[PDB]
């Protein structure tokens, strides 16, 4: 009688105003604490993302035969059980599934027969006696399987996915605090391009990474680095384009990361890094260059030099002026000053053109300058500043950025 | 039943939908006419600040340990209690609040608690039994508050200031309307840095604001100063830059400002001043100098010593006659004399390289030459002129400064 | 009182709003989970495919002679009871049938009187115990069938099949995972023009193969074919026209395949080809072209010599301009050179005003050229471009793109 009762109260249209889109733009339907899943969820058809959160002990009708642009199920602590036709239909069509359980018996044991599938997110520890890896030792029968993202504390890499990693090009692991014994297991793991040990407590960069050569996005976000020294054998990483070193305890830059000429984004926010050496301002490929959350007190002028670089986030630092040669770069899309000491703001700014969106808000800034207003693009939702620093523009340079805020 | 109500009527969704940036550039949830908190709340753990607006009898769960990036409470009218170990995580992780008290109790004593505390803004009505409020007294415990902003009526000077005279560095009141009396405390200042007495209701100098001795921004403001004659002992405030003295009624500026070498930011606007000092001018190294809507009627020739001075502010006054020494000072970037009592503009302007601001806006002008195209800095938008004296330039002259 | 009651909720206009189209842009009507077929959708004399998706107890009137462009029945999971005269009226008009079941237990028996129809369709596990290839022995009847497609997960290859496809011409077998066992037993059949062997996991080509004379198309997608050293003993064959090894994992392409000139559509995209030989290209009608998702590190010189091509794939490869070689060719329509590390494009592009799409879906370039311009063509929906990349054209340029995209 429930079953049907939520089959019969959840009407269509309320499910239509209940859709929502999702970062990669698919339309999106959270279902949360509900006594089961509504078949008229089922009889959605633009449906392209469904978020199972806390449904106690389900079963999947076969209607999900309606569900034709639905392409990734969302588990969230769903103990699942499936109807066959409905099994065929996810192994030909469903290509993303989120797993998330705080038991291993939780996690549904017919995503192993799973085929079309790609992206896996298991969530939750994986790591329990004689269920170490075993469970998930049925992930030898996925064979597409390409971003496998691990938040459960593992205190070791498993073997399966060193058996896996031959097709595997994403390998997001969070511990949560928990230290990877990698034992360089990753050499036979030859395809990934992307690699995210984020709050693994590393505390130094193993040589996995430095024996794999396909990465092109290295992210290591909280893993304690205290000292980053190894990079002068990362230009044996050819194609290496994003290297996340952020939320770690980095407090300064080898000379060696100008070697790394191939860098695009180098995300060091939130670190402890005092100085940049120049060596590092040699890289001509850096187009994020964001420092911020750090203890740099002032800017080099090679940066200058850095002319691809957009968005240059130096936010709450101990940079009191900024450097002309700053304003030669003119691809500063979002200068992002804001929560520093900076004190005078130069006019060179009159000079940029892509700049949309610069953060002068929490700053010793004593007054907006006039040529500020220079730039096309900007607006007032892009120009955050206070009121009253708002207010030193001229109300005709004033009114152009009111109105572009208006127009 | 009235939070399990709450938590069903404000999923978290709403919540992630509601959120948005604060004054302080901070990650702030605005929850407004309310009877308490969700508990979907902690669930944004990105979350920085809390707007609570009119939310009373509120017990904050130990969950808010949830919120790692939280560093701002704003208190609007809410009496809130909180649980011990979220006293704890919030005496470990708060930095800044803002409690605004209509009424007493609104103002809660367990905020006092906490010791990370850097800025506080104690806007509210606080009662005339200021020596009374141990609450007040507890502000010893902060062993890191800076800014101190109480927008409430203070009277007497609380002990409670005495208890904070090192560690802070910014201290503001808006007495609104009250005599700020007992200044011993204020002598008690040691390490105080940004004093403002905004409208303390202070028919002088008091001598405590004097009695400092490492102040760098004093801010009188709506402060009724009968006149500037202590200042044989400003030269200890060689910390000092900003004096902040407009809105007041002020007619005079005696020689006395030259103890003060460090002066770069004064305040003189709206004042009842009638004739510039020449010995204001006299001190070089002032940078900033507004004297806006005062009613001065000229100004002496011995302002070319201040050549240092970058903002010049002379605007809405009655001055008729303005002397060529002061285009000799060529530093002055923000100079504004609209509506104003002149006659004719000066043709020697052009050796302001640097003048990114000039307004003449009311001011009755004749013709406007062409030595305005000899300006550098200027700009079209930075030159506020009407349409009709826009008119009456020659095209040239008209593109020198609107392109660009 | 049930059929009456269905009647009543599936009326005549409700089946018209479920009228879609398939991909052979026929008129279709899914009929899904349904306890009766309906006698409206039998009314509508549109009707072209008559969908039955996993319908129980089927039991068809006479009314379906009332359907006029009847050729297609989808019958899934559907057990179909047809009276004798309805049975004679399939006998002239039916002429595309696909099936889909549970082995013995979904197949229907009336099928084999059949023998007016020129398609058919199978899929389903075939090679039971005791029962190897058992079940589909009465399809002998049918002479007129032209068409038979087969996914059936088939462990060896059935002699059944062999014997059946004399009157064959087009046969796509679908293993999805298995080997398939030729055995030189496919040299009886002569009469196939397409042979399509997805994921038969073969990494090797069969002897059978060089001895069919009338095979345009081969296609061996996702066999998992490393080295293609078999292609010197296609240069007996002088009828394939396309050959089809994407998918695959193919480290080089050797050079005794430039020997193929009536070879006129490579789909050799998301392989391990590292450098594409110029001798290979001296096969200059290679009208269609995939090569996406490689390892080419330069696009090469005999690229100079194709002429008569419409398309080339360098969708994610390692090549950073359009060189000359490119730009000798002056028929080419689609350009699918997305997610690239593309440097820039050369000025001769600006010519190409023949130009269907491209497709730049995170490529490297600096600006889009002032020749570009030249080309009013190529609309805003044409063409597939970055909107910042897309801004960058002057705003005389950029408002005729709008303008064409209207006009």
């Amino acid at each position: 009688l429930r079953q049907l009762n939520l089959n019969n109260e959840w009407t269509l249209d309320k499910l239509r105003q209940r859709l929502t889109k999702n970062a990669q733009d698919k339309l999106e339907l959270h279902l949360f604490m509900l006594s089961g899943i509504p078949d008229t969820v089922f009889d959605l058809v633009e449906l392209e993302v469904l978020k199972l959160e806390l449904i106690p002990d389900v079963t999947i009708p076969p209607s999900i035969a309606q569900l034709t642009g639905l392409k990734e199920l969302w588990l969230y602590h769903t103990a699942a059980k499936i109807e066959a036709p409905a099994l065929a239909f996810l192994r030909e069509n469903l290509r993303a599934l989120h797993i998330k359980f705080t038991d291993i018996k939780e996690i549904p044991l017919w995503i192993y027969s799973l085929k079309t599938l790609e992206e896996l997110h298991l969530t939750g520890n994986l790591s329990a006696e004689n269920n170490r890896y075993i469970v998930i030792d049925g992930l030898r029968e996925l064979k597409r399987l390409k971003v496998l993202r691990l938040k459960s504390n593992l205190s070791k890499l498993p073997q399966v996915v060193t058996d896996v990693g031959v097709h595997l090009q994403k390998l997001s692991i969070n511990n949560e605090g928990t230290k990877l014994i990698v034992l360089n297991s990753l050499k036979k793991m030859v395809n990934l391009t992307e690699l995210e040990l984020i709050r693994c407590d590393l505390e130094r960069i193993p040589h996995s990474i430095f024996s794999l050569h396909n990465l092109q996005e290295i992210d290591l976000k909280d893993n304690n680095l205290k000292t980053i020294e190894e990079i002068i054998s990362f230009q044996h990483l050819h194609r290496l384009t994003c290297l996340k070193l952020w939320y770690n305890h980095i407090a300064y830059i080898p000379i060696q990361i100008g070697n790394l000429t191939n860098l695009e984004r180098l995300y060091l926010n939130r670190n402890k890094i005092e100085k940049i050496p120049t060596q590092l301002f040699y890289c001509r490929k850096l187009r994020y260059l964001d420092l911020s959350h750090n203890n740099l007190t002032f800017l080099p002028a090679d940066i200058g030099l850095l002319q691809n670089l957009q968005n240059l986030a130096v936010t709450a630092n101990r940079i009191e002026a900024l450097p002309p040669e700053l304003f030669q770069c003119r691809k500063l899309r979002a200068l992002h000053l804001g929560n520093n000491v900076l004190q005078s703001l130069p006019s060179r700014v009159g000079e940029l053109t892509n700049l949309t969106q610069i953060e002068l808000r929490g700053n010793r800034l004593e007054c907006l300058p006039v040529e500020l207003g220079e730039c096309p693009l900007l607006k007032r939702s892009g120009l955050v500043v206070e009121e009253d620093l708002f207010s030193t523009l001229p109300p005709e340079v004033k009114e152009r950025l009111w109105r572009a805020d208006k127009e | 039943l009235k939070q399990l109500n709450l938590n069903n009527e404000w999923t978290p969704d709403k919540l992630r939908q509601k959120l948005q940036t604060n004054a302080h550039n901070r990650l702030e949830l605005p929850l407004i006419m309310l009877s308490g908190l969700p508990d979907t709340v902690f669930e944004i753990t990105e979350l920085q600040s809390l707007k609570l607006e009119i939310i009373k009898n509120v017990m904050i769960p130990a969950t808010i340990a949830q919120l790692d990036n939280l560093q701002e409470l704003c208190l609007h009218q809410c009496s809130v209690k909180i649980h011990s170990a979220a006293l704890s995580f919030l005496k470990e992780n708060l930095k800044v609040l803002s409690v605004k008290f209509d009424d007493m109790r609104e103002l809660p004593p367990w905020m006092y608690g906490l010791r990370n505390l850097e800025e506080l803004y104690l806007v509210g009505s606080l009662s005339h039994d200021i020596s009374k409020n141990v609450t007040l007294e507890s502000l010893r415990d902060l062993k890191s508050l800076k800014i101190l902003s109480i927008k409430s009526n203070v009277s007497k000077i609380p002990q409670a200031v005495v208890d904070v005279s090192s560690h802070l560095q910014k201290m503001c009141v808006h007495n609104d309307g009250t005599k700020l009396v007992m200044l011993n405390n204020l002598k008690k200042m040691t390490n105080l840095t940004e004093l403002e007495l905004v409208h303390c209701d202070l028919e002088r100098i008091p001598h405590a604001v004097f009695s400092l001795l490492s102040l760098q921004e004093l801010d009188l403001k709506e402060n009724n100063l009968k006149s500037i004659e202590e200042i044989v002992s400003f030269q200890h405030l060689r910390k000092l830059t900003v004096l902040k003295l407009w809105y007041n009624s002020i007619a005079y500026i005696p020689e006395h400002i030259k103890k003060l070498t460090s002066l770069e930011r004064l305040f003189f606007s709206h004042n009842k001043v009638e004739v510039l000092p020449s010995h204001l001018f006299l001190c070089n190294k002032i940078r900033y100098l507004d004297l806006s809507y005062n009613d001065i009627r000229f100004i002496p020739p011995e302002i070319g010593v201040l050549q240092s001075l970058q903002y010049f502010s002379i605007t809405c006054n009655k001055v008729e006659s303005l002397p060529d020494e002061l285009y000799f000072c060529k530093k002055l970037k923000t100079l504004k004399i609209g509506k104003n009592s002149l006659s004719v503009l000066s043709p020697k302007i052009g050796n302001l390289l640097f003048l990114s601001y000039l307004d003449i806006k009311g001011n009755h002008f004749e013709v406007l030459p062409p030595e305005l195209g000899d300006c550098r800095a200027l700009k079209r938008a930075g030159l506020v002129v009407e349409d009709a004296l826009f008119e009456t330039l020659p095209s040239d002259v008209r593109e020198q400064m609107k392109a660009d």
